[PDB]
């Protein structure tokens, strides 16, 4: 009876880790990319 | 015909989230069930004592 | 139109799904809430390449999601960018087999990949008109290995004309993940050379040797892995989806890559891959991205490339790039190593050029290829196969589940003749 | 969606699972009353039972034939917790006569025991093995155990079980007569557990002199270290995992035949609070700990032989980058050398959940943890020992007499020794190599 | 190419409650349990003339 | 316009019908002085105009100890006052007397309060008939009323909850005589009947309500329990109802083997219920748990024939349909060969409310079984043993002779327990 008494103490943390090991950690280049097809400025209205 | 076919993404959307709350109802009044019952017979644990 | 499905096993697929799709969606930008905001007008123009279409206007990625054990799913179901895939759609066991190759290919597998089947045909034969299969597992993994190369053997019964797809990764002898890896190994190689039209093997420890020699990074993680795969792999199929100066379907590449029946072996690189700070320093230029791509210390694979003569090459630029050439610089970087290419075949590099890159990189290429470099690897998980099937141990699992002694005996007679017939070009000359 | 039965027979399992359920109970957060306080979901299934609102039912049934020891906890603070009728007791005491306990009272008793379990099962959805603890060293915990494996094995079919038994210290001794009991229990054993381990208590006794400095502990603090161990190593069923390992994927990767499955685990690491503080515990040194001699939990030297499989858990927040480094680490090492046959003997997995400390005891808390799970050669010692002391006294037919008196036939002595040597020939054998 | 039965194998949700717990039923009402209340309560005494 | 009556004879039926009536009257909402506090009770109940409710009943009795305390206890308000036919003398386990000499003077009166109640109601649909075999003025008149009974009206059906000895436990020297004896005249006449030996009831209340020392009083609130359950479905609406015409159309697979055993579950009392779920699979394992069997009768000594179980409860019958799954896959019990699938089954809506100051505690589910086994042949023929030792030198045969019974009425008896031994092993064979 001495041994074992109450001294009863009592999720965000688990799911921190678990987005942080699904992280790519790396990122990219920072792009300055925009789309614009190859073929398509080449040709244009001529006035 | 856009304008028909944007015309459910409010309907939808609504509803989904309107049956969501039967989801959300019913367990939330189920546990009242229960509890009332579970409480019930300690009466009886008494009543019984 | 020719349009691919994707079908994911074991969770090494699954959990490699969860970060493709996340990488896909960001490009033609399916907003994860599944609605369209893209800026330009270009983005649209093919996307049922990857998609499809329902009331909404949402669209519903096409990824068959397959595992024997109920762990892996559910976690990824509900993560970011979880909610895209229909749960309608697929399905999973409750048991597992436990990386035992044997349970996961006679026992459990049998019982559940009939109704997965009926999953795959559904979905795939609704298109207008299906061009092939890429599927994603791990050959080491027990339950990933075993159901999931049935359903390639079935797969195949089916549609004798589709072509179909494989990225693999073999345990490398220096990190391993389970004991039992060479069983299961040995077993899937002889069962996906006679199918698989094209396996891609990367190779767990090159992962580990780009991050902490290139990227500078201190401390990597499961989350950056997925990644290069995702770069590459969704790299690929671009050119399938844009218009560009020449554009190249799934079948092309091999046609081009692939000279006999049986060699369907290649080994992939992405590039550029840099640190943090060389970022701003390195410069975006054309001779940087050939020289680099041929790097070694480049290559996902385990196999130094220099160890043989490369039998082909084939490369897909993305972004606008001029055109005198990286092939000059392709015919200039041809003979440069005159010693390393096969002398049979002559023009043994292929081109290609579509103009939508990736978010971040104004210039980037993937490299794909056929090398001898590869007979390595088999040699090593020779070695290590050899090691524990002498005495017998652990064979009781095998065994003991209607398996006969037999077969693993043909796991290893294929595999050695598959190996024995991949140096003999090597020493051949004309 | 799983779940496990729990089972203890005799005081030795009950001590240990008195002491284990409060690591259990803590962990989730079920107050000691049983009912959930206050006010993440079915991570508490793995263990515990919903009868729909309040309480929850330990999956365990305590089994004794001497009722002191249950009837403490059954007037103790724990008494709510576990089902009013589930602690079925005995009436007269196994006064360590082994053949009394499986064929005179421990029959009338088998019983329940079945009973019990079977309603039990009935709850669980899809059940993936037992947990079995009992004191092999002693009368009634080895015969109430084994009779319950002989059913329990020809009931269920090709399930699989665990067992984290209790063997008699080798020089250090609890009774006189314990060396046959060991031997005993071992046949009727060996032919029906899938994997058990070896951690004889003496080990522990070292263990924390040495590191844990107390010079005076009773059998509750050992109690409270093998707890740990059990929630290290069934910790990934029931949460989030990077890499998860099941109780259904141990023998697959642990057992190299049908024959040899008894292997020793060690644990660490085992700091207190006060003097953590002073060391970065990088995960470097802490796996190196691991395979130190003196830190085995079973008292012999594992440098005595080569390794067949090793299978070690980690839990903490451990990136998995270095499992790859310390790994790489472990194979260059010079002094542990691994047999022939196996070429890699590592099977890595990590659970993000840290282990809970428990205030007022021994353990710490601190952010990483390894558990390892090995079967390796050394196991042969303990044997070589258990049989010289078995081979002597029988002799002169020693204390043989009161086992003929509760009907045990004479020649059932026989054919214990040669199981042993059996498989003590077996042992030598698979160490040889090609 | 999927027969009915067999089909329910699929796992949709946590709802198999009902027809997937008896998976491993320990068998069925086989084992005996009468007259085992020896443990609970003492015997009424029995003695001789 | 569905009713039924009841008919007691002997201090156990007595009793039982007694404290059955306490829970029938607490359940359908009325109060002891019989003045109410939509038409429900007319199952059971019959209005008088303008006043309280009348119970539908008629007792019997010869000894006038028993029945004395009810016109002097809680219930003096609640029975008609001259349907309580209380005679003089009592038997005294002599069956003789009670079919012959006493009760053929009184069979008179019974059959008149018979008519008398009939003639009010114009729905019967049929009887229920309660005694104990073992007792002298028990058995006597439950032989000459049922034959009465039958002779003056037809095939209407009859129920009856007879109660023979326990195979050790007794509480007479002569029940083995009277019992075998009131075999005879019962097989012929009693269409579907339930054994509910009295000595498993004890182990049934001393392991799992927790009581030491459980009395009469005790093991009689049960009984009413399985009535009350059996009957809620005629008085109450369900999902799936049963009416007692549908009984022994489904559970009497030929004329002669008629006899089928319950058994009751959960009964649990209430100091330990709540720690369990009572969920709707696991509580009908129970049912057919060997230990819980009401009957002195090993069910796995034999096959099954086919039970008819009632549910009770709020059960939702997508869950019952998947319950009898798991039972089916069972290799432990075993039905008969030439039985297709022996499960009728019933569900009802209201939960069992629980008496005042009693053990057993309210669940939200309850289901009762009537179940008619092979192996219930192992009550008879032991019965058969004990006749025998008796007969071989008939010890006590000298007090049947002068009451008028001739010497040769013992011996066909006999030959009528052999014939259902051996109807009970060819019904066994299988083909
Ligand atoms: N490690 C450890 N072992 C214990 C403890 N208590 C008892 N034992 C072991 O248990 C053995 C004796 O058996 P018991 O624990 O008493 O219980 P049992 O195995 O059911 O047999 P009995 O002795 O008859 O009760 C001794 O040899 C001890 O080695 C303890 O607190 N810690
Ligand atoms: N279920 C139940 N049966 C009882 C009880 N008391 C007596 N019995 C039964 O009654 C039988 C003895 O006959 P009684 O019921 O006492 O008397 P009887 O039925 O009126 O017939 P006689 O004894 O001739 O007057 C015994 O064999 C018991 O089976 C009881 O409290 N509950
Ligand atoms: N890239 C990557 N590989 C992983 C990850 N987790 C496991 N693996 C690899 O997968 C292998 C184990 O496969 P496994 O999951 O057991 O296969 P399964 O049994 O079919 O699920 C290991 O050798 C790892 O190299 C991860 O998060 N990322
Ligand atoms: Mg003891
Ligand atoms: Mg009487």
């Amino acid at each position: 009876a001495k041994t074992y008494q109450g001294k009863q103490m009592f999720p965000e943390k688990i799911k921190a880790l678990s987005k942080d090991l699904r992280a790519e950690h790396f990122k990219l280049g920072n792009d300055p990319q925009s789309y614009t097809s190859e073929a398509a400025a080449k040709f244009k209205e001529f006035d | 015909e856009k304008e028909q076919k944007e015309l459910e993404k409010d309907i939808l959307t609504k509803a989904v989230a309107a049956y969501e709350q039967e989801v959300e109802r019913k367990k939330k009044e189920l546990y009242l069930t229960n509890k009332q019952h579970q409480s019930s017979l300690i009466g009886q644990m008494h009543d019984k004592d | 139109m020719r349009e691919i499905v994707h079908i994911q096993g074991g969770q090494c697929g699954n959990q490699i799904g969860a970060k493709f799709w996340e990488v896909i969606s960001d490009e033609h930008g399916i907003d994860p809430t599944g609605t369209y905001h893209g800026d330009s007008d270009l983005q649209l123009e093919r996307i049922n390449v990857y998609y499809n279409e329902a009331t909404g206007g949402r669209y519903v990625p096409r990824a068959i999601l397959m595992d024997l054990e109920p762990g892996t799913m559910d976690s990824v179901r509900a993560g970011p960018f979880g909610q895209l895939f229909r749960p309608d759609n697929f399905v999973f066991g409750q048991t597992g087999a436990g990386n035992n190759w044997a349970k996961g290919h006679y026992t459990e597998g049998a019982e559940l990949i009939d109704s997965v089947l009926d999953v795959v045909r559904k979905e795939a034969e609704g298109c207008d008109c299906l061009q092939g299969f890429q599927i994603t597992h791990s050959l080491g993994g027990g339950t990933g290995s075993g159901m999931g190369t049935l359903l390639i053997s079935k797969v195949r019964e089916e549609y004798p004309d589709r072509i179909m797809e494989t990225f693999s990764v073999v345990p490398s002898p220096k990190v391993s993940d389970t004991v039992v890896e060479p069983y299961n190994a040995t077993l899937s190689v002889h069962q996906l050379v006679e199918n698989a039209d094209e396996c891609m093997v990367i190779d767990n420890e090159a992962l580990y040797d780009i991050c902490f020699r290139t990227l500078k990074l201190t401390t990597p993680t499961y989350g950056d892995l997925n990644h290069l795969v995702s770069a590459a792999m969704s790299g690929v199929t671009c050119c399938l989806r844009f218009p560009g100066q020449l554009n190249s379907d799934l079948r092309k590449l091999a046609v081009n890559l692939i000279p006999f029946p049986r060699l369907h072996f290649f080994m992939i690189g992405f590039a550029p891959l840099t640190s943090r700070g060389s970022q701003q320093y390195r410069a975006l230029t054309v001779p940087e991205l050939t020289q680099q791509m041929f790097d070694a210390k480049n290559m996902m694979c385990a196999a130094d490339p220099r160890h043989g003569r490369y039998l082909t090459a084939s490369a897909l630029f993305r972004g606008r790039m001029s055109t005198k050439e990286v092939d000059e610089q392709m015919l200039n970087v041809q003979n440069k190593n005159s010693s390393y290419f096969v002398e049979w075949i002559p023009n043994n590099i292929k081109s290609s050029i579509c103009d939508i890159p990736p978010k971040g990189l104004k210039m980037a290429v993937t490299f794909v290829g056929n090398s001898t470099a590869i007979q390595e690897m088999f040699k090593r998980v020779a070695e290590q196969f050899t090691a524990m099937f002498r005495r017998k141990a652990f064979l009781h699992w095998y065994t003991g589940e209607g398996m006969d002694e037999m077969e693993f005996t043909e796991a290893e007679s294929n595999m050695n003749d598959l190996v024995s017939e991949y140096q003999q070009y090597q020493d051949a000359t004309a | 969606m799983r779940e496990v039965i729990s089972i203890h027979v005799g005081q030795g399992g009950i001590q240990v699972g008195n002491a284990c359920w409060e690591l259990f109970c803590l962990e989730h957060g079920i107050q000691p009353d049983g009912q959930m306080p206050s006010d993440g979901d079915d991570a508490f299934n793995t263990f515990f039972s919903e009868t729909g609102a309040g309480k929850h039912v330990p999956r365990a049934v305590f089994l004794d034939l001497e009722p002191t020891v249950i009837d403490e906890v059954r007037t103790g603070t724990y008494r709510q917790l576990f089902h009013p009728e589930q602690l079925i007791s005995g009436k007269e005491d196994a006064a360590n006569n082994f053949a009394r306990g499986h064929y005179t009272i421990g029959k009338e008793i088998v019983d329940l025991c079945l009973d019990r379990i079977r309603k039990l099962a009935d709850n669980c959805t899809g059940l993936q093995g037992f947990l079995v603890f009992n004191s092999v060293g002693g009368g009634t915990g080895s015969g109430l155990g084994s009779l319950l494996l002989e059913r329990l094995s020809v009931d269920y079919g090709k399930k699989s079980k665990l067992g984290f038994t209790i063997y008699p210290s080798p020089q250090v001794s609890t009774a006189v007569v314990e060396p046959y009991n060991s031997i005993l229990s071992t046949h009727s054993l060996l032919e029906h557990t899938d994997v058990a381990v070896m951690l004889d208590n003496e080990a522990i006794y070292d263990i924390c002199r040495r590191n844990l400095d107390i010079e005076r502990p009773t059998y509750t603090n050992l109690n409270r270290l093998i707890a740990q161990v059990i929630s290290s190593l069934t910790a990934s069923l029931r949460f989030d995992g990077a890499l998860n390992v099941d109780i259904t994927e141990f023998q697959t990767n642990l057992v190299p035949y049908p024959r040899i499955h008894f292997m020793l685990s060690s644990y660490a690491p085992i700091i207190s609070a006060e003097k953590a503080y002073h060391e970065q515990l990088s995960v470097a040194e802490i796996t190196n700990s691991a395979f130190e001699p003196a830190n085995m939990m079973a008292k012999c030297d594992p440098r005595h032989g080569k390794y067949m499989a090793c299978s070690m858990m980690y839990r903490g927040d451990v990136v998995p980058k270095d499992v790859n480094a310390s790994i790489a680490t472990i194979k260059t090492k010079r002094t542990i050398q691994f047999v022939d046959w196996c070429p890699t003997g590592f099977k890595v997995g990590i659970n993000y959940q840290p282990p809970t400390v428990v205030p007022g005891g021994d353990l710490a808390k601190v952010m990483r943890a390894v558990c390892m799970i090995s079967n390796s050669t050394a196991i042969a010692e303990v044997f070589s020992r258990l049989d010289h002391k078995f081979d002597l006294m029988y002799a002169k037919r020693a204390f043989v007499h009161w086992y003929v008196g509760e009907g045990m036939e004479e020649g059932e002595f026989s054919e214990a020794r040669e199981d042993l040597a059996a498989l003590e020939k077996d042992y030598e054998e698979v160490g040889i190599e090609t | 190419t999927a027969d009915r039965n067999k089909q329910a194998k699929v796992f949709q949700n946590k709802e198999l409650a009902k027809t997937n717990f008896a998976g491993k039923s320990s068998p069925g009402p086989a084992y005996d349990v009468r007259d085992t209340d020896y443990f609970t309560y003492q015997k009424a005494p029995k003695w001789k003339i």
